[PDB]
């Protein structure tokens, strides 16, 4: 009975309620994010369950500040909760220090909020991983990813979701360090379609959002003129 | 603050902690109250006298106000909390109404307090029942009984404690207008009901009688043997 | 968390409080403590437990703990929980004096501790105090008094009672050699040593294994006086010799 | 949010088993010996580190509370320190009220009343620490033991830790009531020798004395002088 | 051997042998990261060396670190659960700044390990919370005492060390490195870095690259905590 | 001046191996007396008395708050209090309500219970302790009996000289004060006995 | 083993599911809404002959225009019917109007499911209420009658029986009710159905009847008034 | 009140008067105004004397907590910052007027601490009602790095200048010399003025005072 | 009090008097009103000394904890914002007129005056204190865009010397502090090093 609480280690030193909560992320569809020379491009394989949902429901790409975006994967109600936490931390930073929050600090303030629910029996861990991404002129492009345990690492590319391992091999053969943001979007859409299973989970709507030098460091959804010119590019190499 | 639901429902709709607090009442010493025409008589059954009690301070008939006095059965320590909180409410009611309480008012206060610990967090129910007797300003005698559930009823005669299933079967066949006529014959109706339950017998009971103004007085031990010899 | 809780303040299906009844058995293996009411005083006769050879003699007693100018107690059970109770009785005894400028009546002090003890048996989810404890005292309204207070929170006034180990055998001996309205103080000291022989399993007494305190009135002032070692050794020898003159 | 229920409850035999199990934590700890002489109290314990890499001059097991009260433990290391910093705080809360150095009995009554509280408060285990507490007040030496229940006992001499029952029998032979302090330090070191399992040096033990000059623990230069005899 | 009765398996209450069965599992939680940290103090220096396993090619290796800067003069290395690691670092950084605000001088390594261990004791005594599955090793330069290497653990025990290891190969690298606390002083100068690296190199059998470890130093000539660059580590790794 | 509402004058004087404390007997309103038996000297020990002047509700409150804390002290500590320690007990009690103070300036006078060393003290209304070896005064006629005791006090007085000094310094001060008087009570605290003499004063 | 706020695998929220089974042990109460008034009739369930039956107040005044009928755990109702009475007086205080019968039922049923054991209040309900309540009165919309199951589900009913014999008296209410019957014919219909379902012999001591008309206020029948109705049955 | 401090070569010298007035009438001939904080830090106190008692006793107890926790000698910057952060918290409603001074491991340090919570670290400060008289001696005759005999003679001349010129100062001069080695708390360092010799004798005979009633209760 | 900070290309030059008055008595004549908030960020303090020393110690705590988390040397605007948030929350309790100057790698030598009330403006030079009123015409006449480090040191010294001459609440010595990329070069102008200005004849 070593797995009913987050305030309980296993006899081999594991907190299973944390490790069960990251099975919930592994049951969610794959969201990837690639840090390049000009910025960060997110991409979510958003599984649309019913035909009755409007195109844009259950949105997985969040704006947590005007320069920071958030791609989530996992239990979506927990993800919208942490998006509000990351918005409050980015708000309180500007109200106390007067400038846009660095992505290093914002990722660490939110990961220590996630970590705070891995310690007690009064709460459960969050059932979501989520990537953060921003661009500054001074700080450059940055991509951090926070696990349900509360650990935050910087990435050149992260691939949370079901096809986590299969998407990491596609990001690893990409050489993102020299490529620009309009070239990464054509590649993120390739990686999303190649890891999507056209047998198990049927319908899916691609969601793409960058933040980079071409937006003067603003995070926004990729426009449909550039989005459709990458979905057409992705199907042409899917053969 | 310890906020945990102690009294919860069970399948078939029972509150176990309320039912188990009523088993604490049935393990207590037997208390009998009957209601006469201008007299109310409370009597409790002292289980053991032991020749070493200072009997002044284990009396089970208290006095809530000048017009209201009660007798309990069950957990003696739970009663003393109920007796004292009823005495505070009887004084707050003289403060705000400029009148002594009615007997049904302090019965409602005791019952709603007993209901409150069956439904609040972190509390067990009181393990007591309370036979409350008194007189109105009109002079009508009253006799009430609260349960650990918080339910209260008026009674012509009632019995709580151990053996009360047999004392109430006695009183339902012997309570009439003729035995409730004389004030002394009303007092022997409690003593006859107690001696059916006292398994050792004798002058090992306690009994308090309250008439109208010139109010409550608990009867002495040799003043109780005068009635027990008149029923021998 | 509901898993880790033990539910200390619930009822048994027979109508019992387990943690109260389990605290009562902590006391039946504690030091034997008795109290006897006389016509001019009340005494306490605690059998001393900490009787090791390498113990010092710091503070006035081992299990007495005078509460007031006019009343003292005596504890048996958990030693540590008794110290929390006896600080609390001294606060109640001094909050009455602060509020009324009269000493606390002894029944009103026992009642107030027994409300604190009852409150841990009904709400809060804590364990009860596993301390039953005696009380001796004087007040204006009834004079010399003797009380006992179980961990349930109910109390009683006694003429002679006993708590601790072999209390049931000690009570029955106090049912027969105690006379109501006829016990002097010096007769009650000899009854205390008589009970502390057939209820202590050792061969005899030595006054390092007992502690006696008497409470009397002397010129309008209550004196509480723990008897010294020679004062009890004379009482042991007055009973160790008089038992030879009865067989 | 914090548990509000007692983790220490009565067993059906009438025992507080979490206290009885915290005594087992004490009786597995390192041996600590206290001896009250006629002009001082010596507190000695086995300060035997696990490896050579551990700095012996870093942490201390004989800790002063005031200038005149020090104490030592057998049991758990970290539970001692929360209890030894509150003891230092209770000793100064007395001094702010009364402007008198706290009596040694009064400090032990305040520390043990804390240790009682974590046997009854919600969501806490007891301390796994017994305390030998020494002090010099009113021209008299004092030695107290504070058990994990919260019970305190004044001792002429006693011992805790591993082999405490064998060690306390050794105190009952070699304890005179009219010793001096310098003759009690040797008999305290010899009790730590009756169960040591090795060759004890100036760094493998820790000695603290309390005479009318106050409390101090002995320097390792001073421990070597007493080990020569 | 070890008995168990009740909820000794789940909350920090006492075993029947008085063991804190739950606190001993947080020490197993330190080995879950798979890493080993080595700390050693010289005469004018104190060095921390830990493994740097960037297991993914896509990790930014500038962020994969276990060395942390608590104050300008106190450095840290962490071993164990990486999220519990970062929480204790922020609590150490916070407790070290209240010292400067309340007392006006820089906190010692003495009293920063003592306060962090007093926080960790509260987790081992309250049932509502688990211990942190991580251990902190702090280094620094005191004014009078010199170089200090102090390690606190999940139990709340914070003792001082001439040389410490932590993590998976902790026992293999304490039994090794206690043999170099033999004849004089483990070469107590600036090439105790070489003592720290060859200790970690032996128990891992790795013979590290320039960027497979990370080294943190303090000195008396430079009391500020510095993280060595991979060009500075390869100046030491090529010397052995 | 709110401490001149009820009036009052308490003075304590040190002798050789004995102390003396003295007070007036008048209870009053701003200029009106009600009783001539008002207690201002309270027995805080076997041979240790406190004397309180000032506002009469605080003369009664602080003496009861101190009797509260001292009886807790004497039960817990198992001994009688030392006169220096009572001084720190009063100084904690008066400072704990600093903003909104008890309007009393108490003097204490007693003997060390194991040395018989004489001790007198004076406190301000927010508890600033003054230990002197000559004399301490407190009340409405402070200046009347500062200069009166600066002349009559001699070091190392016998108990009979100490009574004739503190009583000639109380009488000549409160007969020069309007709201102090109606009698003077004097306690001579020696090692073997406490002698208490009320003495003939002007009843105007 | 499980908390008070726990859903069944069928999604039923256990403690409410068991508080509904508590009502089936309480005495039978009948309400009938006609266009000329509502009637509330309840079995008293006299346990002992020594019990004075004038204290079994299973029908109470809420305001002058609303009366309530209870079944189940009568002690649990007294906190609901006191919150009912204070809410009507707070509505009269603020708005100088009588509160409607629906909104008194809506306010009381907001207290159902307001229980819990995780900081719901410093004093909060540990458990749901073991009562069903039949509110009945005349508002500006006319005569109305409401049910108040412990799930906080409140429903307007034309005729509704609650208690130990509800399933069987609700089968009798659906046969004899129609939307134009009179209050005299509803009082009489509420006693033929109480005759089928009561254990003891139905007299004017073990029943309790009260009506609310549009003209008159709430009133409860006396001993002399009930004797006329029982002879008609 | 006249309190002063100075910093000499290898230590620090504090000084104070002994007069405590209840308005314009002298209450205490022999008030002690230099207060213990640690064995290396003392503090002179001016202004509200009950505030300086109950403030320096708390910072002394807080540094008694702090010293044997850390296991080393406390610092004068620590005693400063406990004082100034407490006096700022009460916003000047407690009148602690302080000449904190001492020698820690970093050297001799002296602070003046104003009741609103501002501090200042000078080689010489004076506080109190006779402070302006005592600064005139220090602005005249202070030079840096003096000997102990030169610095004790300067603080005693500064305190005496407050004694003979301020009405709220007098009766004696307390000194406190704190160095790295010694601690000389010189309680009557100088008696500049003493009481005149009584030319008469006014002792009353036994029986000069009439009594009304008399109780004698003997003691055990 | 007379405080001053002048920005040049590559850093800032600070300046203060040393006189703290308790009324018209000089309680301290050698104060350091240039409190270091971090390694390249100071503040100048005018107003209530208990207020400005408590705010500067609070912001030094908040800025040093900010820089230890972010692992970056902090911005001068970040320090000035912490002063602004401090003495705007407590503007009816803290009578504190602050000017913040410093250097940061991002946007160079910066000056921020946060006067009483808690507004914050970046200025190319700003003065504050009771003696600042006496030199507004002088600093507006001879300020020039593009002064060097030693040319701003002469300008801050001349303006503080003119205000010490006319204000009773200003005097003592001139404390200068030049903060640049390399570090802080503090200097004290004492006695005959204060710039002298001629009084009228006859």
């Amino acid at each position: 009975g070593y797995d009913l609480s987050a305030s309980t280690f296993s006899p081999d030193g594991r907190v299973f309620q944390v490790e069960y909560a990251m099975k919930a992320v592994e049951n969610s569809s794959t969201a990837i994010g690639i840090r390049c020379k000009d910025g960060v491009v997110f991409g979510v394989e958003k599984l649309v369950l019913s035909k009755l949902y409007e195109e844009g429901s259950n949105k997985r790409l969040f704006n947590v500040d005007r320069h920071v975006g958030m791609a989530v994967a996992g239990l979506l109600a927990d993800a919208r909760s942490l998006a509000d936490i990351a918005r409050e931390e980015a708000s309180n930073f500007r109200s106390n220090f007067g400038y846009n929050i660095p992505l290093k600090h914002l990722a660490d303030r939110v990961a220590m909020y996630v970590h705070a629910y891995t310690l007690y029996s009064a709460v459960r861990p969050f059932g979501c991983s989520f990537m953060l991404g921003s661009y500054s002129v001074n700080d450059g492009a940055q991509l951090y990813m926070i696990d349900p345990s509360g650990v935050s690492y910087g990435y050149w590319g992260c691939a949370i979701g079901k096809a986590r391992q299969a998407a990491k091999t596609e990001i690893e053969k990409l050489q993102m360090k020299e490529m620009t943001c309009r070239d990464i979007v054509k590649e993120v859409a390739k990686i999303i379609y190649i890891v999507h299973d056209e047998v198990k989970d049927k319908a899916f709507e691609l969601e793409l959002s960058w933040v980079g030098e071409l937006t003067n460091g603003r995070h926004e959804i990729v426009p449909k003129d550039i989005r459709e010119e990458a979905e057409k590019y992705a199907k042409e190499s899917l053969k | 603050s310890y906020d945990r639901a102690i009294t919860v429902f069970s399948p078939d709709g029972h509150l176990f902690q309320v039912e188990y607090a009523q088993e604490a009442v049935k393990k207590g010493s037997t208390a009998v109250g009957v209601r006469g025409r201008d007299i109310v008589v409370l009597g409790v059954e002292k289980k053991s006298v032991a020749k070493l009690q200072d009997e002044r301070t284990v009396r089970k008939i208290c006095a809530l106000d000048d017009n209201v006095c009660m007798a309990f059965a069950g957990l003696t320590a739970d009663a003393r909390i109920v007796i004292n909180r009823a005495r505070v409410e009887c004084q707050s009611h003289r403060l705000t109404v400029e009148d002594p309480v009615t007997v049904e008012y302090i019965t409602r206060y005791i019952a709603s307090l007993k209901q409150r610990y069956t439904q609040s967090n972190g509390r067990r129910p009181f393990g007591i029942s309370a036979l409350i007797v008194g007189f109105d300003f009109d002079g009508t005698p009253r006799l009430y009984q609260t349960d650990p559930s918080g339910t209260y009823h008026a009674w012509k005669a009632n019995a709580i404690g151990r053996g009360a299933k047999s004392v109430r079967e006695f009183l339902e066949k012997n309570y009439t207008d003729e035995a409730i006529e004389t004030d002394d014959l009303t007092i022997k109706l409690v003593i006859k009901a107690l001696l059916e339950v006292v398994q050792s017998g004798g002058k090992n009971i306690e009994l308090a009688v309250m008439r109208r103004d010139q109010s409550l007085k608990i009867l002495n031990p040799e003043e109780i043997e005068k009635y027990v010899a008149e029923i021998e | 968390s509901r898993r880790y809780d033990s539910r200390t303040t619930i009822f048994s299906p027979e109508g019992r409080l387990y943690q109260v009844e389990y605290a009562m058995e902590a006391i039946g293996h504690a030091g034997t403590c008795l109290g006897i009411l006389a016509n001019d005083g009340v005494l306490l006769a605690a059998e001393r437990r900490n009787i090791h050879k390498l113990l010092d003699e710091v503070f006035f007693s081992e299990k007495i703990y005078k509460l007031n100018e006019d009343m003292a107690c005596s504890v048996a059970g958990i030693t540590s929980d008794a110290n929390v109770l006896t600080n609390e009785l001294r606060l109640i005894a001094q909050r009455y004096l602060l509020q009324y400028q009269e000493p606390i009546p002894c029944e009103q002090l026992v009642t107030a501790l027994c409300d604190i003890k009852q409150a841990y048996t009904q709400f809060g989810g804590k364990r009860p105090f596993g301390v039953s404890l005696l009380y001796i005292g004087w007040d204006k309204h009834y004079g010399f008094q003797l009380y006992q207070s179980d961990p349930s929170g109910n109390y009683g006034g006694w003429k002679a009672t006993c708590i601790g180990n072999n209390s049931a055998a000690a009570v029955s001996m106090l049912k027969q050699d105690y006379k109501e309205g006829e016990m002097t103080l010096k007769s009650a000291l000899a009854l205390a040593i008589k009970v502390l022989n057939k209820t202590m399993d050792v061969s005899k007494l030595s006054a390092e294994k007992v502690e006696i305190a008497t409470l009397t009135r002397e010129n309008g002032k209550t004196v509480i006086r723990v008897l010294k070692q020679k004062e009890v050794e004379q009482l042991i020898k007055k009973h160790e010799e008089e038992e030879a003159k009865a067989e | 949010r914090g548990y509000s229920f007692s983790l220490t409850t009565f067993s059906p035999s009438g025992k507080l088993v979490q206290i009885e199990y915290a005594l087992a934590a004490v009786a597995g700890g390192a041996p600590s010996v206290g001896i009250k002489a006629a002009n001082g109290v010596v507190l000695a314990t086995e300060k035997k580190q696990k490896s050579i890499l551990y700095d012996e001059r870093s942490v201390h097991k004989v800790e002063p509370i005031t200038k005149h009260i020090g104490l030592v433990y057998s049991g758990m290391g970290p539970d001692y320190r929360v209890l030894v910093h509150r003891a230092r705080k209770l000793a100064q809360q007395y001094y702010l009220v009364y402007q008198e150095p706290i009596p040694t009995a009064q400090l032990v009554q305040r520390v043990a009343s804390v240790m009682q509280e974590y046997t009854q408060s919600g969501g806490v285990r007891p301390f796994g620490v017994s305390l030998l507490i020494c002090g010099w007040n009113e021209g008299r030496p004092y030695l107290f033991q504070s058990d994990p229940s919260g019970a305190y006992f004044a001792w002429k001499a006693t011992a805790m830790g591993k082999n405490y029952v064998n060690g306390k029998t050794f105190l009952e032979k070699r304890y005179n009531e009219d010793l001096e302090l310098e003759d009690a330090i040797h008999t305290a070191i010899l009790t730590l020798k009756e169960s040591f399992e090795g060759q004890m040096t100036e760094d493998n033990i820790e000695v603290g004395i309390c005479n009318e000059a106050g409390f101090r623990r002995l320097t390792p230069t001073e421990v070597k002088d007493y080990l020569a005899a | 051997r070890g008995s168990s009765a009740g909820f000794d398996r789940h909350i920090t209450i006492f075993s029947p042998e008085g063991r804190l069965y739950q606190v001993e599992y947080a020490f197993k939680a330190i080995n879950q990261g798979g890493l080993t940290s080595v700390a050693v103090r010289g005469k004018d220096c104190a060095v921390i060396v830990t493994q740097k396993k960037v297991p993914d090619k896509l990790l930014d290796s500038s962020t994969v670190t276990h060395l942390f800067k608590i104050t300008e003069n106190i450095g840290c290395v962490m071993t164990g659960m990486t999220a519990d690691s970062r929480s204790q670092v922020q609590r150490a950084r916070y407790e070290a700044a209240n010292w400067k605000y309340k007392y006006g001088y820089e906190i010692p390594v003495d009293m920063l390990c003592k306060r962090i261990a007093d926080i960790s004791q509260v987790y081992t005594q309250n049932a509502e919370m688990r211990p942190l599955g991580c251990c902190m090793i702090l280094i620094g330069i005191d004014e009078e005492q010199g170089p200090q290497v102090y390690k606190c653990d999940p139990a709340g025990y914070y003792c001082g060390f001439k040389a410490t290891a932590a993590g998976v190969k902790q026992t293999e690298s304490t039994s090794f490195l206690e043999k170099k606390v033999k004849k004089k002083f483990d070469w107590t100068f600036e090439q105790t870095v070489e003592t720290a690296i060859t200790c970690l190199s032996t128990v891992l059998s790795i013979d590290f690259k320039p960027s497979e470890i990370e080294v943190g130093v303090v000195t008396v000539e430079n009391p500020k905590f510095r993280i060595l660059t991979e060009a500075e580590i390869d100046a030491h790794l090529v010397a052995l | 001046s709110i401490m001149s509402y009820n009036g009052g004058a308490v003075m304590a004087m040190k002798g050789k191996n004995c102390v003396a404390i003295a007070a007036d007997r008048r209870f009053g309103i701003q200029a009106q007396m009600v009783t001539t038996d008002f207690q201002k000297i309270f027995p805080m020990g076997d041979r240790l008395y406190i004397g309180l002047a000032g506002l009469a509700t605080d003369v009664q409150t602080v003496a009861q708050r101190l009797k509260f804390r001292l009886n807790l002290y004497e039960l817990k500590e198992g001994r009688q209090i030392k006169p220096y320690t009572l001084m720190s007990m009063v100084a904690n009690l008066l400072y704990e309500k600093r903003f909104g103070p008890y309007y009393t300036e108490p003097v204490i006078a007693g003997l060390d219970p194991k040395t018989f060393k004489p001790f007198i003290c004076s406190l301000d209304l927010i508890g600033c302790p003054m230990v002197t070896d000559d004399f301490v005064v407190s009340g409405t006629c402070a200046e009347q009996m500062y200069g009166m005791c600066e002349s009559l006090w001699e070091p190392n007085m016998d108990p009979d000289h100490l009574f004739e000094t503190i009583s000639q310094a109380m009488l000549n001060a409160v007969d020069r004060d309007a709201v102090s008087g109606m009698g003077v009570i004097v306690h001579i605290i020696e090692k073997d006995k406490i002698t208490t003499r009320t003495l003939k004063a002007r009843m105007d | 083993d499980r908390g008070v706020n726990t859903f069944s695998p069928e999604g039923r929220l256990f403690q409410v599911e068991y508080a509904i089974e508590a009502i089936k042990l309480g005495s039978t109460a009948i309400g009938i809404q006609t266009s000329e008034g509502v009637c509330l009739a309840v079995e008293k369930r006299i346990t002992s002959p020594l019990m004075e039956p004038s204290s079994i107040e299973k029908i109470v005044e809420i305001d002058a225009h609303i009366g309530c009928a209870m079944s189940g755990l009568i002690a649990d109702a007294k906190t609901l019917i006191d919150k009912a009475r204070v809410e009507t007086q707070n509505h009269w205080f603020t708005y100088n109007e009588t509160m409607t019968v629906e909104s008194v039922t809506q306010a009381v049923s907001n207290l159902a499911l307001q229980f819990g054991e995780e900081d719901a209040d410093p004093g909060a309900m540990s458990r749901p209420f073991g009562v069903a309540l039949l509110f009945g009165g005349v508002d500006e919309k006319g005569p109305q009658l409401f049910h108040m199951d412990p799930s906080g589900t409140f429903v307007q009913c034309d005729a509704r029986a609650i208690g130990s014999a509800s399933e069987g008296a609700q089968s009798s209410l659906q046969e004899v009710y129609h939307k134009s019957m009179t209050l005299k014919e509803a009082i009489k219909s509420s006693l033929i159905i109480l005759k089928q379902v009561m254990e003891e012999k139905l007299n004017a001591t073990n029943i309790e009847l009260a009506t609310v008309q549009p003209g008159q206020n709430f009133h409860m029948f006396t001993k002399e008034e009930l004797e006329e109705v029982i002879k008609d049955i | 009140t006249t309190i002063a401090g100075v910093v000499y070569k290898d230590g620090i010298v504090l000084g104070a008067d002994t007069r405590a007035t209840e308005g314009m009438v002298v209450a205490d001939k022999n008030c002690s105004k230099i207060h213990f904080i640690s064995p290396n830090i003392y503090c002179c106190g001016a202004g509200t004397a009950a505030d300086t008692d109950m403030t320096t006793q708390l910072i002394s107890s807080n540094l008694e907590l702090h010293s044997l926790s850390t296991g080393r000698l406390p610092r004068v910057v620590t005693a400063n910052r406990m004082l100034k952060q407490m006096l700022f918290r009460y916003q000047g409603y407690i009148g602690a007027a302080l000449v904190l001074g001492g020698v820690d491991v970093t050297g001799p340090h002296l602070y003046s601490i104003y009741p609103h919570g501002s501090t200042d670290k000078l080689p010489y400060v004076t506080m109190g009602s006779g402070s302006l008289a005592a600064m005139a001696v220090f602005e005249d005759k202070f030079r840096p790095d003096m000997e102990e005999e030169e610095a004790k003679n300067l603080v005693s001349e500064a305190i005496a200048a407050g004694i003979f010129n301020d009405l709220g100062s007098g009766s004696n001069i307390d000194l406190c010399v704190i160095s790295k080695n010694k601690l000389d708390f010189l309680r009557p360092y100088t008696v500049p003025n003493k009481k005149g010799t009584r030319l008469g004798r006014y002792r009353c005979e036994k029986g000069t005072t009439a009594v009304l009633t008399e109780k004698i209760t003997p003691l055990e | 009090t007379t405080i001053m900070a002048v920005q040049f290309d590559g850093g800032v030059v600070l300046g203060a008097d040393s006189r703290t008055t308790t009324g018209s008595y000089i309680a301290n004549r050698v104060t350091d009103k240039l409190t270091p908030i971090h390694d390249r960020i100071f503040c100048c303090r005018s107003g209530s000394a208990a207020d400005t020393q408590a705010v500067a110690d609070a912001v030094t705590y908040q800025l040093g904890f900010h820089s230890i988390e972010l692992n970056e040397p902090p911005l001068v605007h970040t320090a000035a914002s912490l002063f602004k948030e401090m003495c705007y929350r407590y503007r009816e309790d803290l009578m504190a007129g602050i000017i913040i100057a410093g250097w940061d790698p991002q946007e160079g030598g910066q000056v921020y005056s946060v006067p009483m009330g808690g507004m914050m403006v970046r200025q190319s030079f700003a003065i504050g204190g009771s003696g600042s009123s006496y030199i507004y015409g002088y600093v507006d006449a001879t300020y020039r865009e593009g002064m060097t480090k030693e040319e701003c040191l002469q300008f801050t010294a001349n303006a503080l010397a003119l205000a010490m001459e006319r204000d009773g609440s200003s005097g003592g010595v001139i404390r200068l502090a030049a903060i640049a990329e390399s570090g802080v070069e503090r200097q004290v102008l004492l006695g005959d090093q204060i710039p002298k200005f001629a009084v009228a004849t006859l």
